[PDB]
């Protein structure tokens, strides 16, 4: 009856049943393998760890993300996460209920084809549909018009919408996201005096980012205040008990979103990417798109990101224009929430791809009956 | 061949702290080919190691030692240490006899210079409280070694705690040592075998077998008054040992 | 990926 | 199977059957050749004395330790100990069932090569396995995480273990051990007035060390009290009948563990060497190793040694830390007790060097199979 | 005597002397500015690079096009291109002899005013003139009657001329041109699995566009062939040595000229654009205009474009209509060749605009004496 | 008047004058405080020894390296080692002429801050400058483009440079270096049966590494060759007088540079870190960087190091690419040689940091005026 | 104040590897406050540090070291070591010799307790063949100390390799020290200064200075037979060194 | 341009 | 260093 | 051992 929905991607995969108000199964999508020869007889731990198992003992395993920048790079370990979600965590057989998967737009065709092949041969799901992560954010907010800035771990992207009719020519995909932002924190902290090189401590930096970093309303002015005061400095405790002090760098790391030249990436800033998306569209629809902006993803969690986006767009956009930043609380789960609503819809029941359809026309059917 | 019996009072490591006493003890042992040691209070065979170090300091094979496990039934245990010269005599075999606080031991010796070819010495330290009972049992021991090890002679001597109210004439007849003439005492009861002024023949040398009786030099068995021989005082003599060594020479 | 980015 | 487990370490070696809770063969590993020809009553050990016989007759024999710093020196002497262990004490033929061996980490490969050859040739054991001494100490405690310090008679080392994955780059081996401390006590005693040179005297001071010496919580404090009080002084009677008095030497001798400068050893102290092993571990696993610090070895029976170690480590380690110095009761036989548990384990049966496997690949199979 | 002709088309800028049959200053019209600090001080380097200098070092420079859709946006960078080509490339002082300029029709009136002013003040040339690039194509072909289809990089325009007196009411301008074709091919290649986001590699895509892509007569039929055969597949080599394959995307991009709905543009196809221009003309000229059709511009080099263009025109035009396409070689420089012929003409000397006229009447005279 | 150049790195501290082609004062960077108070013949109880004195009297000094992984730990002895260089080695007062220091990239900002503070106060040097150790290496080769492989004593880093422009985002720093090989060489030598624990006897291992260790072209194949052939063995003489034989352990220690899993570091190999650094750069400049690879530092003097690196990159790099590894003779002092060229250049004379700039706004000059 | 010259043979790690050998050496040096250590074969002062920790383990200021830099003019360079207790004497001035395989070293000791307040020490280890040549040169050394240092008391010691067929009666008058009454040789030729059984007075004690002549204890200058004093065998005595120490006492 | 297109 | 590495 | 320590 209820169809499973999974917003599987880089970072923490989420899964749950249709109609649920929150994804029950949330866990990082990390696959690791030991780098030492076993010494204890009867220890019995396996050679493969996924999810919270790998996070707990991350000081031994070599963490390898199966998904990088929205495109699956390794299919051997990816199947483990899919296998672990349905069996070990959800404890529900996937062969009985439909499965809905999500992916970012502007992705290689081979990524979709191999995704469909596994879901019809390894797991034998009765019916599948794959939806763009950008369009699912609309159902989360219950709207019909408005750009969405889905800031995932692997890739950020923006798709304009206006009472349906997604514009394919105005979709911009930018490879700067939370994961590449984390790699900047390690280089920045090296200047202070703290060294985090190996991937075991890569999680530690990520935990620092989501607890201390924040975005200022003016990066230039904030530089002067922090360079001459200890007020911005906040202490943090390492897993081993060490106390590290964070200085003016607390806001420099989030600022890389607005100034990719800090990271060396040539592309424009996040606000410039959002502004450019609307410009490609007709002027007749620009007014409504300015008043409806929906945020999404985990990297938009930094405090003050609502004010900064409004200020940057206001300078770019013509004056006397209503720019409203819709950033509802708990928007980290917006992509999954939209999927749950979509599955429960009666109309969507006709968009499912049956196994008979896949067998008849091969895996290439997903390019015709699905968007 | 020269064989002597020495009964040192409580032979132990503490007496080796003194150097003068260790000097005379070396002089005494070197005067005899084979000598037996009594009241060996050593428990870890350390005192014997120090004594034999002096004996074999120059030539590694001047004196050879045969020692026994602590056989004391009571709290105090003793070892029947045997010291002998390899060149003069050779040890063939050893035996320990199955009634005594310190059960005796039998060791075979092969003598070439003397008329006797093989002879065995039995060393005993009889308890002063029951000196009467132990000697009677050795009569059977003499029978035991006569055929099970085929020695014509059975040498038996040691500190038997004889005379001075320990054994009286009525009990002397009760002693099997005086019943049979095969084993005949050598040390007279009048003679004194104690370093003290009292006259007791605690050490008793009795000779079994006719071949050794001729081999025994007449008049050779006599106590060794090391106090007068070395010109030492009574206190110095008592410091070395409370008893007087006894000896016998065999031709 | 297969050309540009590392993936 | 009743596979034998033998420690055969420096000092006193242990032996017993599998499944037992306590070894049945405990005796010093001393074999000596007589310095005098003399023969006892019906004795046939003229060539050498092995076991408790040598200790009982130390005044005549010349005591020599075949094992020096966990290294076998006289291979002709080692065979005398092993032959006595199997037949004279254990009363069992080694050919019937396989045997397990324990060796210290970071040892020359020639030590294992000859030792493997001897048993497969002289004793014709059906199978054998060699295990690290430090690793086996965890089985007695029944845990899976925590560092192990096997402060044995001839070697002191720390081997961290985490979830059954030993770290080959964090094992530290220290040459200062119990036998070395015995020499130090003799040197101070000679200055005191009592001289000990002969190997017979070497055993006596060892008995004094095992009975009177104790670890001081504050080394500086005791000097003030010792120089002004005789309560610390204790009298121990020597076998010769003289009663000697031990003053400040009661605590100075065990203090060489924490201050190796007393004997000129430039290496770090026992409290410092357990910090360096942790410092070479990962940041994420540092938390667990601080909690569990298994203590072992016969040189760990000094009173207050665990309390002294906690005081030193906690000051050196960052505060707000839970440092539990675990000291299991009767830790003197922890190494052998752990071996009994491993021997009875069913999973352990699959990693035994069979006699046939030795023939095919030669004596070099130990490096490949054993750790 | 000698006169300078310069083509101001977006991208490729050509210059030469009057009477010549081939330009010698053939350099891209790009301006690069470094985005990195110069750590090495061996040479002073430069903060601006124009032409072949920027193309070779495009990996570090930030490429910017001063001319977009035939409209000048950044005048500062436009001056650098003009300054470089006069001295560095041609080694000619502009003031000695007059110069000629070419531009697209329907250009903003502000663009003409500033372009003329720069000639008079910054370079102080004695006289210049601006002509429609469409008109000059007729002179190169030799005919004086026909319909010209200039499909360049930034702007595609169509102008009907019948024995002179070109009709101003029958001129059509379409913004879909080579610049948008390259960007569309950037998005299509993402489907195959290649990423070319940044502007540095926006040039290799253009090189791919000029080497592999071709126009197919039947767009629908080739889909069956491309998706069911590897014959259409071709290989290509990147500068870094990687190997990429182009399948159905080879002919998908160049077809967009006929179906602009792929880019979301409401404009009709180029074939319809040419047909509409002829339709606005009177019947007495329609028959003649069909026979003499000339294709000019860079985007005409695609194989089969001439046969493809006549096919759609034939279907649109009624029966018994002389549908003829003239596509002679060297038509890439058709605009420049006509300019050289026109400038060398002695008759053209009269309607030059002199410096005295500009001073007397201001720059606005460019809209009265010049058309 | 002249310019002072000092490569204050770990292990050795080269010093000399600008314009020379070879440093004049090269000595180990070791400072030791005596433990036993005793004056040699004709001395005046020197407080400490620096450099050659420490090596010659290694028995009675507590040697301590002031530089660890290119990071200064203590400054009381850094003042001593510098003071020895200026007055006791170069025999020239430092106040007369400016000095030029070198450092590794990505060092903590506190390190450079203290270096400037010490120079202007303790020595009152007229001018100073700090240059990245990788940048100065390229000057010796005289090139303009190409990566720099500076694998010194405690820090290994690669800084890709193209046409005098650095790429800060592509800088990779790895702590695997020569010093870690010295410590690792002890563990592998312990297998053969040799002990090396004291810092005084540590230098004996260093001489073994410098004169015997070599890199094999095929690790697996050469392991079999050395295991069954005595040709690979090479005797050596210790200063004490004994003779040791080095077999297969000759090449295993240098192999740790390519497979850092031996040391427990999760970082990739020295060949992998070069490939990763190049991949971060732009696509267009990848061909130039591949053809120009420059080695540097002490640890690149092993026999066959160039050939091994060439084979490793060839497998990772795409085919039909010219991979040329530049390993010129006289590369141990390559970093210093470039320092002499830069100082003598007239262009650099405008980038010196004068006392006037330091006084007005403190030591924060090293972060903006100096790169 | 016991001043002695110790001719340790092939001192270094090789002799320091044995623990027992170091034990006897540590006991010997503690006897004399000021001891001269000759022919140190160590190059990096590893052995000297090893020899000093055992002596300074209980107190950082028990034994200070004065070590000569490699000063061998020949192929091999040895070192001179001067171990002295700071409380007994204090070093003030030292300097290298300013004709020898090894140049002599001159030091100053401020002996407050002895009646000779200031006195110099000269250490020398002559080659087995150089001895004839250097002994006349040392006479010129004493003159240099007299006017450069203004010191009345000058002492010379070390391994001069005298006697034992090295020096005969023909050259026994070539020495200015023997002819002059200021330099009276203390060690008699009859005494043996070598651990070997053969008599060899290789070491010679030379004393110069009128105040210094009454300063030396009469008869104290004699070889120290550590072999018999410590109860060691001939092999152990040779294993320590090939020459007996020579000790002179200062009052 | 000034309205429609990006120019 | 100050956290990660030992320095 | 065989070099460093006495063993
Ligand atoms: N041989 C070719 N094949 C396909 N396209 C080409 C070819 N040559 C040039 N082009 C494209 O045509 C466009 C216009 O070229 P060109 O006519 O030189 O510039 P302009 O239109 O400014 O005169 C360029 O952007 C280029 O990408
Ligand atoms: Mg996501
Ligand atoms: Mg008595
Ligand atoms: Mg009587
Ligand atoms: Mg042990
Ligand atoms: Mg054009
Ligand atoms: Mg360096
Ligand atoms: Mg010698």
């Amino acid at each position: 009856i209820a169809a499973l929905v999974v917003d599987n991607g880089s970072g923490m995969c989420k899964a749950g049943f249709a109609g649920d108000d929150a994804p029950r199964a949330v866990f990082p999508s990390i696959v690791g393998r030991p780098r030492h020869q076993g010494v204890m007889v009867g220890m019995g731990q396996k050679d493969s760890y996924v999810g919270d198992e790998a996070q707990s003992k991350r000081g031994i395993l070599t963490l390898k993300y199966p998904i990088e920048h929205g495109i699956v790079t390794n299919w051997d370990d990816m199947e483990k996460i899919w296998h672990h979600t349905f069996y070990n965590e959800l404890r529900v057989a996937p062969e009985e209920h439909p499965v809905l998967l999500t992916e970012a737009p502007l992705n290689p065709k081979a990524n979709r084809e191999k995704m469909t092949q596994i879901m019809f041969e390894t797991f034998n799901t009765p019916a599948m549909y794959v939806a763009i992560q950008a369009v699912l954010s609309l159902y989360a907010s219950g709207r019909t018009t408005g750009i969405v800035m889905d800031s995932g771990d692997g890739v950020t992207h923006t798709v304009p919408i206006y009472e349906g009719y997604a514009l394919p020519h105005a979709i911009l995909r930018l490879d700067l996201a939370g994961r590449d932002l984390t790699d900047y924190l390690m280089k920045i902290l090296t200047e202070r005096g703290y060294s985090f090189t190996t991937t075991a401590e890569r999680e530690i930096v990520r935990d620092i980012k989501e607890k201390l970093c924040y975005v200022a309303l003016d990066f230039e002015q904030e530089m002067a205040t922090a360079a001459s005061s200890s007020s911005l400095e906040k202490s943090y405790e390492l897993p081993d008990g060490q106390v590290i002090t964070i200085g003016n760098e607390r806001f420099r790391c989030p600022e890389a979103l607005f100034q990719p030249s800090f990271l060396g990436m040539e592309s424009c800033g996040i606000h410039e990417t959002t502004f450019n998306s609307i410009m490609k569209c007709d002027v007749d629809i620009r007014k409504d798109l300015y008043a409806n902006t929906v945020l999404s993803g985990g990297t938009t969690m930094y405090p003050g990101i609502a004010d900064r986006m409004q200020k940057e767009i206001t300078a770019l956009a013509p004056s006397t224009m209503k720019i409203k930043i819709i950033a509802p609380p708990e928007r980290k789960y917006s992509v999954w929430i939209g999927g749950s609503i979509l599955a429960s819809l009666s109309t969507f029941q006709q968009m499912w791809i049956s196994k008979q359809e896949y067998d008849e026309s091969g895996p290439s059917i997903v390019h015709r009956k699905c968007f | 061949l020269k064989i002597a019996a020495f009964n040192i009072r409580t032979f132990g490591e503490t007496k080796m702290s003194n150097a003068t006493l260790a000097s005379y003890i070396v002089r005494i042992v070197r005067r005899y080919d084979i000598v037996l040691i009594q009241e060996v209070r050593d428990s870890h065979l350390v005192a014997v190691g120090k004594l034999l170090d002096y004996l074999n300091q120059d030539d590694p094979n001047t004196y050879h030692y045969v020692v026994s496990e602590p056989l004391g039934r009571n709290s105090y245990k003793e070892r029947y240490l045997f010291l002998f010269r390899p060149n003069k005599v050779s040890v063939l075999d050893t035996y320990q006899y199955d009634s005594f606080s310190r059960e005796p031991a039998v060791v075979k010796f092969s003598s070439h210079s003397t008329k006797v070819k093989e002879f065995a010495i039995v060393a005993l330290h009889s308890a002063p409280s029951d000196a009467v009972a132990e000697i009677n049992s050795l009569y059977d021991v003499y029978l035991d070694v006569q055929q099970k090890w085929h020695l014509n002679d059975v040498m038996l001597m040691g500190d038997f705690n004889a005379d001075c109210s320990y054994v009286t004439s009525s009990q002397w007849s009760s002693i099997r040592l005086r019943t049979s003439s095969t084993f005949q005492w050598l040390i007279p009861d009048s003679a004194d075998t104690t370093a003290t002024s009292t006259n007791c023949a605690y050490d008793r040398i009795v000779v079994a077998g006719s071949l050794l009786q001729s081999s025994v030099v007449p008049g050779s068995a006599a106590p060794f008054d090391f106090q007068a021989a070395y010109g030492l005082s009574n206190e110095m003599a008592l410091a070395i040992s409370d008893h007087y060594p006894v000896e016998v020479t065999l031709t | 990926w297969x050309a540009x980015c590392p993936a």
